């Protein structure tokens, strides 16, 4: 039968059967109760949408994301989530399909046991197997080297793999996403006098974020221009008229990927972690990093940023090697297309968690040889 | 430097080609028809008793062994070229699969066409 | 690899491709038809082997056009 | 070669209902009498899903190549293959494989130069400014004077 | 048939076939199993690259040469390097080929017992011969006498031969060689900061040694001029850029071979065990030896090494001898051009280890007539 490939992701859950090149059904991650009293009867009124259902009664629920920051907060959400995933965007029962689920880099255990629990009590699947979310991305490119840096919207994790034996000692994993950016967003736009507070707004909020802001290729002159012409002023209209013009916040908001002191946070930004992490690597590989460097996820849609991150690296690194940044036009779904290639290998078909061996090691059984 | 003339030019040495393809073909067979009509040697069945018969046909016997031992020997031989040459292909495969291993799927089925359902 | 293991191979092949056939087991004439029989059997054995022995300097082909191009790479 | 095979396929279940639902569309004629003879170029805007261009130029040019500038059911069906993917798609590999052998049949780890004069000269097409540069860039890929197999391996590959 | 003039050494495995001029493969001879963990599936990966293989992916392996001093410390590595080298590097079945080995003065005898049994009974040769390696550069001379000086990567002896009558009682082995300057030049490089400690950095530090380094005429003047100007400081590459700058770093690294006491070593130099192994011959024949001075091996090819020998030996040795150093520019592949002339040599053709003599007296044939 047929793998299902599904990527929990933290912001749009991805899923499709293996073997295709884009996902089945993409939808939000989130779950909202009704938050008032409700009078009319017999309206057939739920006591929780989810999914991209929950996106349009946004006005009376209270949106919650089940997942944090990769790791999972709310197991009962999230068990609500994959089991909506399930029966109602692709209708396939799970006891006839494998599952191959992503995990980020360095995360706690216990989600993971929990994870691999649930998809084999629960749902009762054949066999599931987890893979890390930045492998599935490099299988994407069709490389076997390279950095790769998968910014997604809970977390940015930048994993160096060279002839496919990866690093484990390379990895940098920074917990600045692209929803800190949407509350960083929230924050500055303040400034002019748009309040945005309901949890219901930052979602109003994250579409002035995809649709408006880019990265400046250099910051302070992209300040200087704003604050003398009116050229970069672009107009929205909110979801009731009262159309807001965005100045300088369009390359504010997603600076804060190169200068992570912006919402405080000390570590230093995505362009010097991906140097960093190239120069723990050893000596004689650092020149096919430096020409492989590879982007994913969503938050490196921005448009400009293919240029800035090339020439702040080109600063950081020696001026004799070359510096390329290999930025596909799929990059959102660059890791579900990775994960659909390797779910579709036949070297790869006995790598599965098979369910006699959960029942005879438990839910510890993937951290063992079986990763 | 036109590229309807390359493009005629590539088809008429291509079907060259192909013609001359088929034309080492055939003379492969032909050249197997000479080799395993010149293998046989004749026997003289007639007018031997039948004991020498079954001695005969035994010789004739250990000849085959002989012969398919033979083919044995080089089966193995050529088999564990193919090993190295599996392993070549691995190389060869692996030096550009770096960037373009992935491309084995299945795509363009249901979502590049049925959208307006929803 | 091993080329005892292969030999003992070759040789329960043989003991199995000896059909040895006994004494009152046919006719004359079936004789000569099994004795015909195994003549084109190892005639079609031939045709194989010579295709094989084709195939074989094909592989040689590929074998050297790989290395030459491997040499290439560096 | 293919072209027949491809012709002969189009007997099928999914380009006969292409063909039919083409006809009683935008096939049906009352015009002002100036003979859409170059209707192909009606199919392919109404197609609805361009293919790739080489199979529009190949019906193109390689449709009436005598310039009869009319189109039958056998026609009919060509357009209809150039439409959806009925093409051999570059033949086999092992078609590319068996002919490079059979170039270098001498064994010199590549197909030699003179390989492709006797090919040339067995084809007997004009040297034109293509024919001898062809061989030259394809053999000097490297662009010195080294001729490799997989030179001419992606030289003749990506096409039937 | 044609004899295999396989020559082991220890940093580069030279082979070819009997009677050509120059080596067919040219490879170094080191084993390096990957060591990290490796996450990409069905990439083909195999557990262990020898020769110029590893060289290539040297940034993930463990490089661990299988020859220490002459000896064989490691059998099994060794036996790997012998089957790639008969089997990849020139593709002959060893089933029908006579080799001739080649091995150092005074080394153990279970080595060259235990490398004979395995030539005969892994890879069943027709016939082997094992060759002292100071012989065969001294054919390669097209001399008859002389003293030679086989200054190789593992170890440094000096055998004199006069007449074709070899003197066992003279020859003088000392085990610092090109490993050991290495070691030393990368321990001396951490004087201006560089530190190579992995041992796929030993093949960098190898390079500078091979590109850079120089024999002083006189080691006092060249230590005074690069403490004043800076006319040596000579920079170079490494692979990933940051240019390195060599000082006084470029004549010291050599300068070990004639004062061992640099790397603690007790011994006198090599400008000095020549003169003492001449002392040991006859009254009689040491003028012939003055005259017939040769030099061999990969690590005499320092620039300037055989002006430097020569004042020194004339200073050790008598006024009135003339002192001449032969020092042929196919210095490197010396030895192995005078094992191919010995395997071309019809008088030697019945000198040859014939399998049933082995079979007859077992391993410790070698020692015997048969040398
Ligand atoms: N076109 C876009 N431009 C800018 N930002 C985007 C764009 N699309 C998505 N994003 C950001 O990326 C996030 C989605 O990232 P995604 O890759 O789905 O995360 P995950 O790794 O959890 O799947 C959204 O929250 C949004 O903030
Ligand atoms: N051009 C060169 N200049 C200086 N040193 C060299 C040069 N070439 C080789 N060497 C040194 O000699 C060694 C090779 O010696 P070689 O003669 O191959 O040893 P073996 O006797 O084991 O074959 C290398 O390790 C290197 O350190
Ligand atoms: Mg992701
Ligand atoms: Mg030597």
């Amino acid at each position: 039968t047929t793998a299902l490939v599904c990527d929990n992701g933290s912001g749009l859950v991805k899923a499709g059967f293996a073997g295709d090149d884009a996902p089945r059904a993409v939808f939000p991650s989130i779950v909202g109760r009704p938050r008032h009293q409700g009078v009319m009867v017999g309206m057939g009124q739920k006591d929780s949408y989810v999914g991209d259902e929950a996106q349009s009664k946004r006005g009376i629920l209270t949106l919650k994301y089940p997942i944090e920051h990769g790791i999972i907060t709310n197991w009962d959400d999230m068990e609500k989530i994959w089991h909506h995933t399930f029966y109602n965007e692709l209708r396939v029962a799970p006891e006839e399909h494998p599952t191959l689920l992503t995990e980020a880099p360095l995360n706690p255990k216990a989600n993971r046991e929990k994870m691999t629990q649930i998809m084999f009590e629960t749902f009762n699947v054949p066999a599931m197997y987890v893979a890390i979310q930045a492998v599935l991305s490099l299988y994407a490119s069709g490389r076997t080297t390279g950095i790769v840096l998968d910014s997604g919207d809970g977390v940015t994790h930048n994993v160096p793999i060279y002839e496919g034996y990866a690093l484990p000692h390379a990895i940098m994993r920074l917990d600045l996403a692209g929803r800190d950016l949407t509350d960083y967003l929230m924050k500055i736009l303040t400034e002019r006098g748009y309040s945005f507070v309901t949890t219901a707004e930052r979602e109003i909020v994250r579409d002035i974020k995809e649709k408006l802001c880019y990265v400046a290729l250099d910051f302070e002159n992209e300040m200087a221009t704003a604050a003398s012409s009116s050229s970069l002023e672009k107009s929205y209209e909110l979801p009731d008229g009262q159309v807001i013009t965005i100045g300088n916040e369009r390359f504010r908001c997603p600076e804060t990927l190169f200068q992570p002191s912006f919402i405080g946070m000390e570590s230093a930004g995505i362009h010097e972690t991906t140097y960093n992490s190239i120069m723990k690597c050893d000596i004689d590989i650092r020149k096919d990093l430096y020409a492989n460097n590879v982007l994913s996820g969503g938050t490196t849609m921005y448009p400009g940023i293919a240029d800035r991150m090339q020439k702040e690296i080109t600063a950081l690194a020696p001026s004799t090697m070359k510096i390329k940044i290999i930025a596909p036009p799929e990059r959102k779904y660059s890791v579900w297309i990775g994960g659909s290639i390797l779910a579709s290998l036949s070297t790869f078909q006995q790598m599965w968690i098979s369910k006699q061996e959960y029942d005879e090691a438990g839910p510890s059984i993937v951290h063992r040889k079986c990763f | 430097i036109s590229a309807s003339r390359k493009l005629q030019l590539k088809t008429l040495m291509l079907q060259i080609a192909k013609q001359e393809m088929e034309r080492e073909a055939e003379e492969r067979r032909g050249e197997k028809g000479r080799v395993l009509r010149t293998r046989c040697q004749p026997l003289e069945l007639d007018g031997l008793g039948f004991e020498e018969l079954q001695d005969l046909c035994r010789q004739l016997h250990a000849r085959v062994d002989k012969v398919d031992e033979e083919r044995y020997d080089v089966e193995a031989k050529v088999t564990k070229n193919i090993t190295e040459i599996a392993d070549l292909t691995q190389k060869i495969y692996d030096l550009r699969g770096k960037f373009k291993r992935p491309t084995l799927r299945r795509v363009r089925i249901s979502a590049d066409a049925m959208m307006q359902a929803l | 690899g091993k080329r005892q293991t292969e030999r003992e191979k070759k040789k329960k092949i043989l003991a199995e491709r000896r059909k040895v056939l006994a004494i009152d087991h046919l006719n004359e004439d079936q004789l000569r038809e099994k004795a015909k029989e195994l003549w084109q059997s190892i005639y079609n054995l031939e045709a194989e082997k010579f295709d094989l022995q084709e195939k074989f300097k094909q592989q040689k082909y590929e074998i050297n056009v790989l290395r030459n191009r491997i040499n290439d790479n560096q | 070669d293919d072209i027949y095979k491809a012709a002969v396929e189009q007997l099928t279940e999914e380009q006969k209902n292409e063909f039919k639902a083409a006809f009683d569309i935008f096939v049906l004629g009352a015009e002002d009498g100036c003979i859409s003879t170059k209707e192909l170029g009606k199919v392919m805007r109404m197609l609805g899903q361009n293919p790739t261009p080489e199979e529009l130029q190949e019906m193109i040019d390689e449709v009436d190549e005598d310039g009869s500038g009319t189109v039958d059911f056998d026609e009919f069906l060509v357009m209809m293959v150039r439409c959806m993917k009925d093409d051999s798609k570059g033949k086999s590999e092992e078609e590319l494989s068996d002919l490079f052998r059979m170039f270098d049949k001498n064994a010199d780890g590549y197909i030699d130069l003179d390989e492709l004069k006797m090919m040339l000269q067995a084809t007997g097409e004009t040297i034109t400014e293509d024919d001898i540069e062809e061989l030259m860039k394809d053999g000097d890929k490297n662009n010195d004077g080294r001729i490799d197999y997989d030179e001419f391996l992606e030289f003749m590959k990506g096409v039937e």
